[PDB]
């Protein structure tokens, strides 16, 4: 149909184009490279074509498919592996004998080879279906059915014709729908522009706990089911790592994992990793995958699969969401995103904004947060459901000032940090307090209190604790020790503790294992209750190395306790946290009088 | 001290001879390679000036050299350069061109073939031709020794995977 | 030393002795698969390309 | 067709449409010297290129244009080792031919097979602090973080000639049972630093094991390029054909950086951050990717770059972007370098996120983890404890701070300082850095389990 | 030829220029005024004209002179002030009554007035020559090597014509070659442009000093022909005297100095000065200057000549690096050579990159540091010649954070520190331990060995008992003198004698800063086998004040070290140094018991 008119870098022109919509999807040349329409200035539209281009002429073909770039949804996207542009990467494999994507390949945006059982819903002849109702289910995992087949937003009717149980193939017709005669047949995939939020019935409050199950979070600000985050920091921050552990650990029922612009080393990792390992509330034959779908895209991988994968992962996320399932949202990194933006205003010759990424970068992060948080899922069952979404950035060279983490610091309510001097003594992921808040803190702590723990009392001392351990710090630089107060020295203590034993996530044997919130509040329990009867001790007249000696076994132990398996006692309160408390109690004593 | 410095040096003389004696061996080597590749390629051009001294054998090839390269060309008029024993032959087959053009194009049928005053050498082109643009700006060069050589560039992995394959 | 002073003659000897029967091995084969490739490049040639 | 005009790097051509993305052109001075270059962009009846060599002469209606109608693709051999390249695509140094098997393109995506499979064997330099500190295995890239006060060079070459004696030792340890490959690939820097790596390699072994592309400043930057993807076509087909373990050192990446940053000044490209490009990003990425295992699953392509860094700041754009990219950061410093210490690499912020990948268990020990986590934080506290000693002096502080005060010297004078051929093996290295750990009592070695510190002392 | 379509500025653009070359000479109007094209866009080719554009309406016509922007290289370069692209200044100042080239005021290269004895080669008629052989000489020197003719780089043939033994003009052709018909006629001199590098037979590392005559260049990190070097700026109350110094003192065959765009105080003292001074080496006929080829730019020359200082003095070096001689290059500023680039740019309408300097900066130096070297000279005989760098690279910020200086040095592996407290005190040089490097060292402190000198120990010796006395230095401010024992007294008490004579050094005495390379070996050994001693005697039973009444009067001897002639009956053995050794081993026995 059209003709290409011209080359200039990757940004193709081509004439003879009469329409086309926003960021319309295209196969350009005999390639059938990725493209989408940006822009059209005069008959020939400029269309950005984002697959690797060293070889293609001028004046070849140029194919419309007629929609915008746009995913499936439906059956067989668990434990199955995708691009940002939807191509199965496993297919791939087979078919090219090319790992990777190679320049020139076409291959379908699902798996139409792996049939799957249909069962029929509530709905059966001659009943009113509506979008995101639950038309019927298809088992994927060996514990849960996890793909609910929706009859698309945009859609409506009665339906004429019912399949029945049975296997059938992705592409064959199930579905029959009545409205203006037969309005279409549907088939088990549904297709949606990615550029376009998924409609919900009505947004609801966040303040329902969100258990990632790391110690460190749990400690010092915890996140919502609801939620959104900031993560700042740069190589040595351990972000790929508390993928992992979020991933293990993760009450939500779907998590998907968005890679931005990756090792590749890393993708391959994180893809073996979940079964070799098991789930916490088990998982029978790849344990943890059965729950995790994979969007990986490596570092010169297509500029299109970078740029699209926070809206690929989104679109997915409210599907799962409308389906009734928590869904937990790892994107990493945002700003191997926003490197996409740069490329593509200098590339264009739009005029960009400051460090030359352009200025339409804030409105595209806001559109991406907004479509998260809780919500009553859209259809007429009605369920309960969150995105939280877990946004990781990086500084440019220590400047938190740049254009990008502003930015999503603007549009987030929590922020974690990342300290470079403490992830050298190994302590990543490094929060402290100076660096970080989070508005659902209040509410959160408010629930926790509730399911047992006495955390807000004490996550009231800890955050004090940490605040005058920084100012205290700086005195000791400058002046020295030898300005302090004893109570001052005692504070100096127990905060090296909370460093080392929260914040570090680092082996010595074996990675931390699943601490939860019960926990977590067993650690706090014993670093403030060391602080309180050490203070009241050396206020009382006692010396500052009896009182250090002394605890001594106590803080080998809660050192260590992370490695041991939960559970010790129980979950709830352990032995080995128990006891201590005792112990405490009769060294407070000896050292009084 | 002194002496490890003299035991080194010494091992060193000893390995930039074993190093000279393997560089020697690829040098011979490689160059034994080429000059059975240089001795192939220097027949077939002995060879094709042999078919090309026969007028009526070149006939067909000349045609179809001049077809494919003004279907590159793209131009109604292409000024033909020649050897002074090829302007005869090209003369008693313009028709044929311009016709066997016009089917296997869509473009239009082409004009005229230029037979020019300026010709190729004859001690520097051992026949074959140029075919160029309308004002002489790009041409294609149908010549024996430059399409010999361009297709040296794909003949070398061929004859590489039946000779050492 | 005397590992290098004769070692120049070595320079030599290894160097010919190295590749000695190869270079026969080279040109014998060369021989036989010239007329077969000389067919296939004229072929190239005669053939609009 | 004929030169239109030329601007720079840039040359306008007029011509016509027939040509496509990246396809070689020749373009014929009137001294009869031919040239190359490729198409950057193109146009209606008119191209903008970049030529390779050369970049002044070039004239209008008496220069001419001829199109090659192959896109530049590497002609890649497997016997490449020992022969002599020029970064160019062929020697322009008279050394032993390419040959071409496969013709393989440098876009970054040819055929491209990697990692699905992250690296587990461990791959040794010889040197400590390397080793045992941050890790190397069969994928690992790291960058070397260099000064333009330290000796880049004499570093470079030290890395890659004792890892070439320490991997066969590790061949039969059964780390490996495949081949060793060097491609060392030199781009754009003085004739001086040719000279002596050539000379380096040969002491300690020979020439043979290495293949060279060299390419001389005096080149353009447009040939800087295209330098480090010849490398890449190169390593790529080691591994994949022939199954065979890849080891690239990529000297100077800086170089590379720099040529990037030439073609937006004077091209009409807005620059980002501090005058670098905007599709800096992709630039770098293509070195980058074609890294990891390659299919058959014995076969790897393996990354030491080299960058200097001109200011020596990390609020550089080049050293940042590096290092997010790249699966560890080793830091050499220059305060070590002038104290005596050689190799002087300070580990203070030398760091790996994937330092479970970087690590071996099965050619090396499982304590060699635990022990270097500990190590690196009592280097860290030892520090802090340093410049508290410039300040307070010893008048006030502590028992433990002393303890961190010694280690910091010892570590430096003993683990760090090696002699120039003097390689120690892996599980020496533990050996090593216990005596380190040894001195500090069993209360302040609490962080690690107590399984670890009873069991090696 | 072409049309004047516009003149903008000094930048003009000329129409209906047809084979006009990217590097083209042209010369601009009636008035003949020099420029070259740097760009070309369609018909129209775009010029910087170096000269005032001034009196030139559209339509004036533009000549092409028909070949690139050329300098000469052949005899009669010596004892001659030059421009930036090389005019002579001398042949202005006797015609036009200016010291400057006015506008519309252009010249040849070379003189056409002087006549130079040319005196045939080994090659006669119906020899085969080759690029680069030595077919004649022209010889007008006795101080040093002269002007040796070689047949033109990158041309080969058959001579028809050798010219025999005669005097002949620069102009005047000597030569007719026979490769291709008559390839053409050659002259005495050969033009090659500048922008291109020279090619030699190979090149190769450095490895081989010669006479720098200045103590501390030597002695705290030895100075090398065909080196890379940075030398801080001052802006002429402190660069001035350096470079005046390494000029007079390094009896280098050659010396070619540039100033690529300086006061204009410095020019005129450079100038004035060399026939004035004496050779270290004997002889008369204006001593220094005859030795000298001198580029001279004060900034006030046009910004072409500028930039194109370093590139006309490379080619100059490199010329007579083919003849087999070693040449200093010392040019001075890069930095003022780099504001040439940024005001280029601006005129274009180049973007550049930091601070205002382009991103040509960057290849321009690398490309510039390689053309120097040492290499064996190209000519059938074959010799080593030698071209040595030495770029003083000044403040371009007011620090030496700035773009040139921080890109030179990487590259460059020698810097040499200045200090500005005893330059403003009028010690010259006065070189600091702390700052300095060269990575040169082991291969020269080896070929220094091999040569005669005991250099690798001593050097080595020199450096460490300097770093080691500031250490010391600190202990006695802190804790006392007092306390401390005999060995770290001495330790200092040597290190005062190396800071005295070597590093205050006076550039206004040249019994004071003229020594030979052997003499200054001699007494840095006088200074080494006193510390070992003094150390050995303390400890076997002496102490400070014993120690120093003692040793006397060879303390007395290495105090008056450099006061002393550079011979005693050899420049190369100081008589009064082998003895001095012998009343050192006698008054230890002495002193100790």
């Amino acid at each position: 149909y059209g003709a290409i008119y011209s080359v200039s870098g990757p940004v193709v022109i081509a004439e003879n184009m009469i329409g086309c919509a926003m960021y319309e999807l295209v196969k350009v040349g005999h390639d059938n490279l990725v493209g989408e329409v940006i822009r059209i200035d005069g008959d020939k539209a400029t269309i950005q074509v984002y697959e690797e281009t060293a070889g293609l002429t001028v004046g070849d073909p140029v194919l419309r498919t007629g929609k915008p770039l746009s995913v499936e949804l439906g059956p067989g996207l668990m434990e199955t592996i995708y691009d940002g542009i939807q191509r199965p990467l496993k297919a791939i494999k087979e078919e090219s004998q090319s790992i990777y994507i190679p320049r020139g390949i076409d291959t379908p945006a699902l798996d139409r080879t792996i049939k799957w059982q249909f069962t029929p819903g509530k709905f059966q002849v001659g009943d009113h279906i509506s979008g995101g109702d639950i038309y019927g289910s298809v088992f994927e995992n060996s514990l849960i059915s996890s793909h609910k087949i929706l009859l698309p937003p945009r859609s409506r009717g009665t339906i004429t014709w019912i399949a029945p149980a049975g296997e059938y193939t992705l592409d064959e017709k199930i579905l029959e729908v009545e409205f203006d005669g037969k309005k279409s047949d549907f088939t088990l995939y549904h297709t949606w522009p990615v550029r376009v939020p998924r409609p919900v019935t009505e947004k609801l409050s966040a303040d329902y706990p969100l258990l990632t199950g790391q110690r460190v979070l749990d400690a010092l600000f915890p996140c919502v089911q609801g939620g959104t985050t900031c993560i700042p920091g740069a190589f040595g921050c351990g972000k790929t790592v508390i993928s992992q552990s979020l991933s293990k650990y993760s009450n939500s029922d779907a998590i998907i994992y968005v890679g931005c612009g990756e090792r590749g080393n890393e993708m391959a990792e994180v893809l073996m990793e979940f079964p070799e390992l098991y789930t916490e509330m088990s998982g029978t034959k790849e344990p943890i995958m059965k729950r995790t779908t994979l969007v990986a895209n490596t570092s010169n991988m297509p500029v299109a699969a970078r740029e699209a994968s926070i809206y690929t992962g989104i679109t997915l996320a409210e599907y799962f969401r409308d389906q009734g399932k928590n869904v937990s949202m790892i994107a990493d990194s945002s700003s191997r995103w926003a490197e996409a933006l740069r490329e593509i205003s200098g590339r264009l010759g739009e005029m960009p904004a400051d460090q030359g990424f352009p200025a339409y970068l804030g409105a595209k992060l806001a559109s991406f947060y907004e479509r998260a948080g809780k919500a009553v899922a859209l259809g007429s069952p009605d369920r309960t459901g969150s995105v939280s979404i877990v946004a990781a950035v990086s500084p440019a060279g220590g400047d938190f000032s740049d254009p990008v983490t502003t930015a999503t610091l603007g549009i987030t309510q929590v922020f974690w940090g990342l300290d470079k001097k403490l992830a050298q003594r190994k302590h990543f992921p490094s929060i402290n307090t100076s660096v970080s808040y989070s508005k659902y803190t209040n509410v959160l702590n408010k629930f926790y209190d509730s399911n047992y723990p006495e955390f807000p009392v004490l996550r009231d001392r800890m955050k004090e604790i940490l605040s005058n351990a920084e100012e205290l710090e700086q005195v000791v630089q400058l002046v020295g020790k030898s300005a302090l107060s004893d109570s001052d020295k005692i504070t100096l203590d127990v905060a090296t503790l909370i460093k080392e034993d929260f914040l570090q996530q680092n082996g010595y044997s074996t990675y931390d294992a699943f601490c939860p919130i019960w926990k977590t509040f067993d650690m706090m329990r014993a670093f403030i209750s060391y602080h309180d009867e050490a203070q009241k001790a050396v206020a009382n007249g006692a010396n500052w190395s009896k009182l250090a000696d002394s605890t001594g076994d106590v803080k080998h132990a809660v050192s260590s306790s992370k490695f041991f398996e939960p559970s010790r006692g129980e979950k709830e309160v352990h032995g080995e946290f128990e006891k201590l408390l005792s112990t405490m109690q009769e060294r407070f004593a000896e050292s009084t009088d | 001290g002194n002496f490890k410095s003299k035991l080194k040096k010494a091992m060193l003389s000893q390995q930039i001879t074993k190093s000279t004696i393997a560089n020697k061996m690829r040098l011979k080597v490689l160059s034994a390679r080429e000059q059975s590749l240089d001795g192939i390629f220097e027949e077939t051009k002995e060879k094709l000036s042999g078919i090309a001294n026969n007028r009526d054998e070149y006939k067909p090839i000349l045609q179809s050299l001049i077809v494919e390269a003004l279907l590159k060309l793209l131009e109604p008029k292409a000024i033909v350069k020649a050897l002074e024993r090829d302007v005869d032959l090209i003369e008693s087959m313009k028709d044929d061109i311009m016709r066997e053009y016009g089917e296997k194009a869509q473009r239009a049928p082409l004009e005229e073939i230029v037979i020019s005053n300026d010709y190729l050498n004859k001690d520097l082109v051992s026949g074959g031709v140029v075919v160029s643009n309308a004002s002489d700006k790009i041409e294609i060069n149908n010549t024996l020794e430059e399409r010999l050589k361009l297709l040296s560039e794909e003949a070398l992995p061929a004859i590489r995977l039946e000779l050492y394959g | 030393e005397q590992k290098n002073a004769g070692g120049v003659g070595e320079l030599e000897k290894k160097a010919e002795a190295g590749v000695q029967g190869e270079l026969a091995e080279i040109k014998k084969i060369a021989e036989k698969k010239k007329d077969d490739v000389v067919k296939i490049l004229i072929e190239t040639v005669i053939k609009p390309s | 067709n004929t030169v239109s005009g030329v601007n720079g790097p840039l040359v306008i051509l007029e011509k016509v449409k027939f040509p496509r993305y990246n396809e070689i052109v020749n373009l014929t001075l009137p001294d009869g010297t031919v040239r190359q270059g490729q198409v950057l962009e193109i146009r209606g009846d008119r191209a903008i290129v970049q030529v390779f060599e050369g970049t002044s002469g070039i004239d209008v209606k008496k220069t001419t244009v001829e199109f090659t109608g192959e896109s530049l693709r590497i002609p890649v051999s497997e016997d490449m080792l020992g022969r002599i390249f020029d970064g160019s695509g062929r020697p322009i140094d008279n050394g032993p031919k390419v040959f071409a098997e496969d013709y393989l393109d440098i876009n970054g995506s040819p055929i491209n097979p990697y990692a699905r499979i992250y690296p587990e064997e461990m791959i040794s330099t010889g040197v400590s602090a390397i080793d045992t500190m941050n890790s190397i295995a069969r994928g690992q890239k790291i960058p070397i973080f260099s000064a333009s006060g330290l000796p880049h060079n004499e570093i470079a070459a030290q890395i890659c000639r004792q890892a070439g004696l320490v991997r066969p030792t590790k061949d039969v340890h059964d780390g490996h049972e495949e081949n060793f490959s060097i491609v060392f690939a030199a781009m754009g820097v003085n004739l001086e630093t040719a000279r002596f790596f050539k000379q380096d390699f040969e002491e300690n072994g020979s020439l043979e094991r290495t293949s060279l592309f060299l390419n001389l400043a005096n080149d353009p930057t447009i040939e800087r390029i295209i330098t480090p993807r010849l490398a890449l076509t190169t390593a790529e087909y080691l591994a994949y054909q022939t199954e065979r373990h890849v080891l690239t050192i990529l000297t100077d990446m800086s170089s590379y950086a720099d040529a990037l940053r030439e073609v937006s000044a004077a091209r009409e490209e807005v620059p980002g951050r501090r005058g670098y490009p905007g599709y800096m990003y992709t630039d770098l990425s293509t070195i980058y990717e074609r890294a990891g295992r390659v299919e058959g699953r014995n076969g790897s392509i393996t990354q030491i770059p080299i960058l200097t860094m001109p200011n020596d700041d990390i609020t550089h754009p080049i050293p940042d972007l590096t290092g997010y990219i790249t699966e560890g950061q080793i830091f050499v410093d220059r305060q070590l370098h002038n104290k005596g210490i050689y190799p002087p690499i300070n580990v203070l912020p030398s760091l790996s996120r994937l330092m479970k990948s970087a690590i071996g268990e099965g050619m090396t020990r499982k304590d060699h983890g635990d022990v270097s986590n500990q190590l690196y934080a009592k280097y860290a506290i030892g520090k802090d404890a340093a410049a508290m000693k410039a300040v307070v002096g010893e008048e006030a502080l502590s028992i433990e701070d002393k303890l961190s005060l010694e280690f910091l010297e010892k570590f430096e004078k003993t683990f760090i300082t090696q002699g120039a051929y003097e390689d120690r093996t892996v599980f020496e290295s533990l050996d090593q850095a216990w005596s380190l750990l040894r001195i500090y009592p069993k209360e302040m070695l609490n962080r690690i389990s107590p399984k670890i510190l009873d069991e090696f002392y």
